[PDB]
């Protein structure tokens, strides 16, 4: 079966430069050309460029002349893509395919995060204020990606809702709402539990009701 | 592929100059770089002569130089390159022939092959499809422009050229070889079985269609050959020699020298050699040519159009003897019909064309 | 190069349903198009190539059409599978080309956002700055305007938005806006209001709360 | 054979000098010993001059390198070199095109001789055989890479080539001359034979069977004739007396001579005639070139690849007649059947390819 295996994601500081594979499987490497495509959310699909296994032959895209640089390993099928003078705007997703008059096969995708910032950890904010109450967490500049945020340690799941982080001064932000009935709260005791892997941090914050 | 046979239609005046200002498939385009590098190197040498040298040694690069353009000899130069680039030319016009046109079975297929029913139908277009086969599965084989087009198998049945059903078929049969001759066996065995089914009425008949079939894997092999025996190496290493050799000499021997110094056909400083430079285009351009057309199925300016070639002949293949078998027009009586010694009108402009019969070079004219 | 146009950029339809999805040429690429399907985070897979022809797994309720510089996707009798991210791609030269993209989402019965407004917290306030959170969960549709009002004047610089995905239960939307602040600033006004604009109301639903 | 084919696919700026780095099949190969003794010779003599030779004795060898000089003439070597090497390069590729393929006859036993049963497959086999036996044996009469592996005719049969019957057989017909022709007189014997036991229908089938058989006796004929009939002996002389009598005079006329004697055109002292070795490998390669060739079915590595081709026939030709005997895959409408003009897919290298129909010169592109 066709299967492209494209690396990890990776992190790195602007001026700096990565390089990422696509290792291809189930077919013959050299008869079909490798594509790579960069996806940014809200932007359309852009394409990179193209190489041919057989030959190494690169065939870039006007707008990523000096940005990109395409080359392969015909011994071990797997091809390659170095990104250049990185800054905030080459972050982003990027694919592999094939193509057969069409891309018929993609990679998973490895996704590219750049800025210039160390670890954080992340500061957990109680949000406290007619039948059902709203309540939240307010998780300020953290970095980076991702964290995991639940109520109650996992319990409490139906009615919340986790909003998409969000950009500020190179930290993100996000929130994250739930919503119990009157009747069982402040009752029943909530508390939301914030998880960073990045830097290992476990928080947990209990909403108690405005003094 | 670089057409200019209107331009050269008639000799006029500028018939052939015009031609120095076309850059697609050009003398200029292909010389590009070397020309560069030449005149880098020659005017590189020329300001180590002129700046750095002393008095001494620029004595000595002038000795140098001397001994360097007497063996800058265009005759042994010229003798090889003829030879050599009329044999390219030789082989470039034989591998073009080379390439199969369905045409000649296209036209018995399409009259010979009974039904106007699906069946009859479906039999005709896959005779067709095995012959463009056979060719398809060739030109990808020796043409990199057709290649890169259909670098996998499955490229050739995507496009339409093989169905999965032939494929499995084709895979299925076990051969280290080139498979290109699959088709063309498929088709020979299908002419018969539609032979039998009686679709085909005479052998007669049969054996005509097996025939321009036999041409066409002909034609097929010889593109092989082509591609498979290259112009021996050391032939074509001797004449870069050659060309080479000139040019080394050149670089040294056609430096401007001191005028002062009054050496024996250097008494003039130009600084810039114009007619080294010409001799460079020429003799580097002649090589060039060898260069470009030495294979003709490769992606130069110059070099045949065989994906177009592809496309043409599907369309018009499958056109013929579908849409085309057994419909003709409504016969009607001629326009002469009742006129023995017809004379067509001419345009304008062409009336100086209409001429007396020529009877023979013996006969007067009278 | 080649420009792609496609549109709708997005399409709200409901199960049984029958879209049409199109994609305009800058120029003539014949019958050189291909339908993708993406689901978000997930990797895109071809639906339709050369403009018609189907893909492998790709179920007859999916047809391509068109040539030259108009074709168009078009899915009879939707399925909960079907919805998500849809996009085309010439194939005629380098650079191929992508369309903008098509996000088909479910259609459902409209639904006022229920607005919540929180003020910085005490552990916040401690540290040298102040948040105003403001939810405004399950609605319906997408569209929605937060506009913030520090006393009455509109407020603008420092908003920070955040949207999420269409609900997978109750096919409804969600967005908090956040407006930050100086702890100093935060206590030189009383005030703070977060106003909601929404289709399902010609009045905006408004709340607020004072420094106190 | 050494294949370079898809190197020179475009004009580049080394598809040429490229190849001045390969060592197979090169100028270098071939030329080697010979350059090793022309710079031994040369520098020997050298230094009998410059340092032992007396200044009486250095002043005679002056006059008789300004003898020597005089006659190296490339002009008259060029001509003699190019048109033997024309005559050289054109049997060679004659003798290529002289080396018959089964394909032609393949295709027609494949679907002319009738029968699904085993006797049919081994009527179908056996005619195979005949033709590649036909083959196998002028081939091993001509090519010294075919005969050593097939010394004498016991390693023929053991090969598979032959049965032991056959020998027999071949063995009981007497004749003095080479028995290459007999294999070809049983195969239209045996075509005969088929056509008699009905399994071959019509007698134009048999004819036709029976044409592309003569056509492959011609081309072992051809084969023949070209080994047999050597370019004259005299001709080969000619050339070589006229390029070594070039090498002769260079070898004391190219000398460095005393640069204080102020000889016109031995102004400097280099040591190293840089220009004269570039000569020699320009005309001794060139002879090489006809060297190599004069006999393409040799053992040299630009010299044909003719065991492999008898390897690649036996597989294809077995094959074609046998698993694809009225052997079809399953008839499918085509991609294009209600297409009347197709536009075939291009890759995103090939899209500048696609390119709109050459109607004629005539025309207005518009
Ligand atoms: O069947 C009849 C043929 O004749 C006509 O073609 C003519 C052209 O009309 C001629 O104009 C052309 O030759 C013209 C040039 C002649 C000068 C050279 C004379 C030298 C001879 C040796 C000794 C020294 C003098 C030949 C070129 C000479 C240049 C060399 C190279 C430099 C070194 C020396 C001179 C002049 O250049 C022309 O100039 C034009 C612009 O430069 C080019 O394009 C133009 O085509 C347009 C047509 O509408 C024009 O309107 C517009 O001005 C422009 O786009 C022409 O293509 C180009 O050929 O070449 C053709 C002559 O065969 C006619 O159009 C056709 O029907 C047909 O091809
Ligand atoms: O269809 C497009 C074609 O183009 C490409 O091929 C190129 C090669 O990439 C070129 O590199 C090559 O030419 C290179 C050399 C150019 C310098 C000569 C310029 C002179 C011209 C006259 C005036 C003076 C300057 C031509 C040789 C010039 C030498 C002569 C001889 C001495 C006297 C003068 C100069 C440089 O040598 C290269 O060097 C390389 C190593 O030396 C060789 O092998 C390499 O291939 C590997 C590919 O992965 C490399 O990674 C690795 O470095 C190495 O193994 C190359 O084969 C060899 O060609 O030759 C080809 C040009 O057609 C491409 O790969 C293919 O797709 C296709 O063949
Ligand atoms: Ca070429
Ligand atoms: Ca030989
Ligand atoms: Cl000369
Ligand atoms: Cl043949
Ligand atoms: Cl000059
Ligand atoms: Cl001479
Ligand atoms: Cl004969
Ligand atoms: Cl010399
Ligand atoms: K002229
Ligand atoms: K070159």
């Amino acid at each position: 079966q066709v299967q492209l295996q494209q690396s990890g994601p990776e992190l790195v500081r602007p001026g700096a430069s990565v390089k990422m594979s696509c290792k291809a499987s189930g077919y013959t490497f050299t008869n079909y050309w490798m594509h790579w495509v960069k996806q940014r959310p809200g932007q359309a699909l852009e394409w990179i460029g193209m190489i041919d296994p057989s030959k190494s032959e690169t065939t870039l895209n006007q707008k990523f002349r000096g940005k990109a640089t395409l080359n392969v390993d015909k011994s071990s099928n797997t091809a390659y893509m170095q990104l250049s003078s990185l800054t905030s705007e080459d972050s982003a997703v990027y694919y592999c395919a094939r193509e057969v008059y069409y891309f018929d096969y993609w990679g998973q995708g490895t996704t590219l995060t750049v800025s210039s910032a160390k670890t954080t950890p992340p500061s957990v904010y109680p949000l406290a204020p007619n039948s059902m109450v709203t309540l939240g967490c307010l998780v300020k500049g953290y970095f980076p990606e991702p964290v995991t945020v639940t109520w109650n340690s996992g319990s409490l799941s139906s009615g919340v809702h986790t909003f998409p982080a969000v950009l500020q001064s190179d930290l993100y932000t996000l929130s994250s709402s739930v919503t119990v009935p009157s009747s069982s709260w402040p009752s029943e005791t909530v508390t939301c539990n914030v998880a960073h892997p990045a830097s290992s941090t476990k928080v947990d914050k209990k909403i108690v009701p405005r003094d | 592929t670089v057409t200019y046979t209107n331009r050269v239609a008639d000799a006029r005046l500028g018939t052939f100059s015009q031609l120095l200002l076309q850059w697609k498939g050009s003398i200029y385009k292909l010389l590009y770089s070397e020309f560069l590098i030449f005149i880098s190197l020659y005017f590189a040498i020329s300001l180590v002569y002129r700046l750095i040298l002393s008095e001494s040694q620029r004595l000595m690069f002038e000795k140098l130089a001397l001994y360097c353009n007497s063996y800058a000899e265009l005759i042994p130069v010229s003798f090889v390159l003829g030879f050599y680039v009329s044999l390219v030319v030789s082989r470039w016009w034989a591998q073009y022939e080379s390439i199969p046109w369905p045409d000649r079975i296209m036209n018995l297929v399409s009259c010979n092959v009974d039904g106007e029913d699906e069946y009859g139908r479906l039999l005709r277009r896959t005779l067709m499809r095995y012959s463009n086969l056979c060719s398809v599965l060739i030109l990808r084989s020796v043409s990199t422009a057709v290649y890169k087009r259909f670098p996998s198998m499955e490229h050739v049945v995507r496009a339409g050229l093989m169905t999965p059903e032939e494929h499995k078929k084709f895979e299925s049969l076990n051969s280290p070889h080139n498979k290109f001759w699959i088709p063309c066996v498929w088709f020979s065995n299908l002419a018969v079985k539609a032979r039998n089914e009686g679709r085909i009425r005479d052998s007669v008949l049969l054996q005509g269609i097996l025939n321009e079939l036999n041409t066409l894997r002909s034609q097929c092999g010889r593109l092989y050959g082509y591609d498979w025996i290259s112009i021996p190496l050391v032939y074509t290493q001797v004449v870069t020699v050659a060309v080479y050799s000139f040019f080394l000499a050149c670089l040294i021997g056609r430096q401007f020298l001191d005028p002062e110094k009054a050496y024996p056909g250097h008494e003039l400083d130009l600084f810039v050699p114009v007619f080294t430079f010409l001799q460079f285009f020429f003799y580097a351009g002649w090589l060039k040519v060898a260069e470009q057309l030495i294979n003709p199925f490769g992606e130069d300016d110059d070099d045949f159009e065989t994906n177009w070639l592809i496309d043409r002949n599907l369309q018009v293949s499958l056109m013929a003897v579908d849409e085309m078998h057994q419909d003709l027009p409504i016969l009607e009586k001629d326009l002469y019909w009742n006129e023995p010694d017809p004379q067509p009108p001419y345009t304008a402009a062409t009336a100086e064309y209409k001429r007396p019969s020529f009877l023979g070079s013996t006969f007067d004219i009278s | 190069d080649i420009q792609m146009t496609q549109s709708p950029a997005s399409l709200s339809a409901s199960v049984g349903e029958t879209v049409t999805i199109t994609c305009r040429a800058s120029e003539n690429i014949y019958s050189y198009l291909t339908w993708y399907q993406q689901k978000q985070g997930k990797s895109p897979q071809l639906l339709v190539y050369n403009a018609k022809t189907l893909t492998e797994g790709v179920p007859s309720r999916f047809s391509g059409s068109g040539s030259g510089t108009q074709f168009s996707l078009k899915i009879n009798s939707l399925q909960p599978e079907d919805f998500g991210g849809y996009f085309c791609q010439h194939h005629y030269g380098t650079p191929p080309t992508f369309g903008g993209g098509t996000k088909l989402e479910v259609k459902r019965a409209d639904a006022a956002p229920t607005v919540s407004i929180f003020p910085p917290s005490s552990e916040q306030l401690t540290s040298g700055g102040a948040s105003v959170v403001c939810f405004l969960n399950n609605f319906y549709p997408k569209d929605i305007n937060v506009k913030w009002k520090i006393d009455g004047s509109e407020r603008q610089n420092g908003v920070l938005n955040s949207w999420t995905d269409q609900d997978s239960k109750d096919s409804t939307y969600s967005m908090s806006s956040t407006l930050t602040l100086t702890k100093d600033e935060y206590e030189r006004h009383n005030s703070y209001t977060c106003e909601a604009t929404h289709k399902t109301s010609t009045s905006p639903i408004v709340k607020s709360f004072n420094r106190n």
